[PDB]
RNA sequence: CUUGAGUCUCGUAGAGGGGGGUAGAAUUCCAGGUGUAGCGGUGAAAUGCGUAGAGAUCUGGAGGAAUACCGGUGGCGAAGGCGGCCCCCUGGACGAAGACUGACGCUCAGGUGCGAAAGCGUGGGGAGCAAACAGGAUUAGAUACCCUGGUAGUCCACGCCGUAAACGAUGUCGACUUGGAGGUUGUGCCCUUGAGGCGUGGCUUCCGGAGCUAACGCGUUAAGUCGACCGCCUGGGGAGUAC
């Protein structure tokens, strides 16, 4: 995520980073990985989004 | 979409980060989706489109 | 599968006449061609079960075919054979 | 007898080379009943990425419909050019030609 | 002692520590700071504020450079992530690219299982 | 005889399988530059790594494993299971204008084959992770949970093992029985001038009616209403143990 905006005006702009990558993406691999867990807990998530 | 040499096209549906756009974003169809998916993946290995920001 | 060629060659040879596939004789035949043909493809690999899986459905279903030519007509079935080189 | 859209980027500075190439490679081809639909020289370009040095190659089409035997001999000699970099090749779909 | 006017700043946001390594465009460190060794630690090291004094010390250290502009390389999660770059450009140094380098696999490694409590 | 089943023609989607290439991100390791006193870790710590110069940062190199995004209520497979891209070899499924065969079908004891992970043999490989093991910590104790390391193994080839909450805890085949909302794929009609709308097959989510059920629930993908064949149960423990 690259970030270079002409005319000095400090502003931040950390939409970029936190819209995809960055945490989310780090958060994610921190602990171990899934395996089984996946195909479940976070399809568990579809039983929420339905309703 | 259905070509990769097509970078104008693909570029639409890719993010600024270089990963490709969702479908439930675009709006796009499934069907049409994967075959776009298969297209910018071996796009970027032709080095016609990049993998992230970095390189 | 099979050649859309090689198909419709061995249609003729064993066919009826013309145009028809369903004849016994040619189905028949037509599974022999595969069975064979994937006799190379099998020799190398091995591994490649479910592809296998497949093979043997013509086989079983080749025995079924010729079988019941059999039951229907013992001579298109024993002349059948010849050509094909089969039943041991 | 199948079709192939064959793509190859040579090394910058090996340019001159890129002619010379590709009359060898559609000889090959047409040599054995071959049968090339679509030639086009996009010549040096830009890379996405540097690709193992440098950030520009020099892409070619080919889109030629020809017998595997022949093509795949040709997938070789790509690996035998350090000429010759990166090299993707899919399969007929019908003859393409044009644009691109 | 050499004057650059313009080199780059990395941040290790690390989920435990903060440290801030300043360096030329090519790649050559001329200072560095870490929240570690601004003093407090462990509880206390690992808070949004220690980057600050971090980032800070780290120009007192390279400011003698006669630097003037800087990019910045952020790379990791927790605290110091965002508070090391104000505090920076803060002390006046001319700031220009904030680009994120965390790594990102495109699911390679194994990660370690780890807490289970 | 043609409606079951099958063959042919032409199309369609797919992480279906076997073989061989290959790409980018990242980790680790080695070498060198910059640079200097911490880094690492936790709830704190400590072990550990640092002035023999770490960490950080930059450059070049070595190697193994897995393929972010797409990605899904998704797709394919008999099941186990199968995700980067490319080629080669190869299996099945579906639709439809039809053409052909003519009951060639359904089920299946024994039999034969396929079988996650772990494990076993021979020879390779070995980055990350990690049984064993060794330290540090916590605790009354801590042969654990946590931290620092780390062997088998995890990866590959070939042979064996044949098990799992091998689960929809629901055998396979076929026919009937209100509806609603959605997904995926084929196909037909419609100023298609349209995103499109309407039909109509395949596979698939959730909801629910009758009915069924001890209840929870299932509910045209039934656990409803029926027919064909098979597998299995007959109180708990002892025991899926002994012989
Ligand atoms: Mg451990
Ligand atoms: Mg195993
Ligand atoms: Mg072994
Ligand atoms: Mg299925
Ligand atoms: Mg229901």
């Amino acid at each position: 995520i690259k970030v270079r905006e002409n005319e000095p005006f400090d502003v931040a702009l950390r939409r970029f980073k936190r819209s995809c990558e960055k945490a989310g993406v780090l958060a994610e691999v921190r602990r171990r990985e899934f395996y089984e867990k996946p195909t479940t807990e976070r399809k568990r998530a579809k039983a929420s989004a339905v309703k | 979409e259905i070509d990769y040499k097509d970078i104008a096209t693909l570029k639409n549906y890719i993010t600024e980060s270089g990963k490709i756009v969702p479908s439930r974003i675009t709006g796009t169809r499934a069907k049409y989706q994967r075959q776009l998916a298969r297209a910018i993946k071996r796009a970027r290995y032709l080095s016609l489109l990049p993998y992230t920001d970095r390189h | 599968s099979l050649s859309t060629e090689a198909t419709a060659k061995i249609v003729s040879e064993f066919g009826r006449d013309a145009n028809d596939t369903g004849s016994t004789e040619v189905q028949v035949a037509l599974l022999t061609a595969q069975i064979n043909h994937l006799q190379g493809h099998f020799a190398e690999h091995k591994k490649d079960h479910h592809s296998r899986r497949g093979l043997l459905r013509m086989v079983s279903q080749r025995r079924k075919l010729l079988d019941y030519l059999k039951r229907k007509d013992v001579a298109r079935y024993t002349q059948l054979i010849e050509r094909l080189g089969l039943r041991r | 007898m199948r079709h192939y859209e064959i793509v190859f980027m040579v090394h910058p500075d090996q340019s001159e080379q890129v002619p010379g190439m590709i009359e060898r490679y559609t000889a090959a081809i047409t040599g054995a009943e071959g049968k090339i639909h679509r030639l086009e020289d996009w010549g040096r370009r830009q890379l996405a990425y540097p690709i193992n040095k440098l950030h520009k190659a020099h892409y070619v089409l080919m889109n030629v419909e020809a017998p595997q035997e022949v093509i795949d001999e040709l997938e070789t000699t790509f690996r035998f050019n350090d000429a010759v970099i990166r090299s993707m090749v899919m399969r007929t779909k019908h003859a393409v030609t044009e644009a691109s | 002692r050499k004057q650059v006017s313009d080199g780059v700043a990395h941040i290790h946001a690390s989920f435990n520590n903060t440290i801030v390594t300043i360096t030329d465009r090519q790649g050559n460190a001329l200072g560095w700071a870490t929240a570690g060794g601004s003093g407090f630690r462990g509880s206390r090291k690992s808070t949004p504020f220690a980057a600050q004094v971090a980032a800070e010390r780290c120009a007192d250290a390279v400011k003698e450079y006669g630097i003037k502009n800087l990019e910045v390389m952020v790379k990791g999660p927790g605290p110091g992530r965002e508070s090391t770059i104000r505090a920076l450009n803060a002390a006046g140094f001319r700031i220009t690219n904030i680009t994120d380098v965390t790594p990102i696999p495109h699911n390679g490694c194994r990660p370690p299982k780890k807490r289970r409590v």
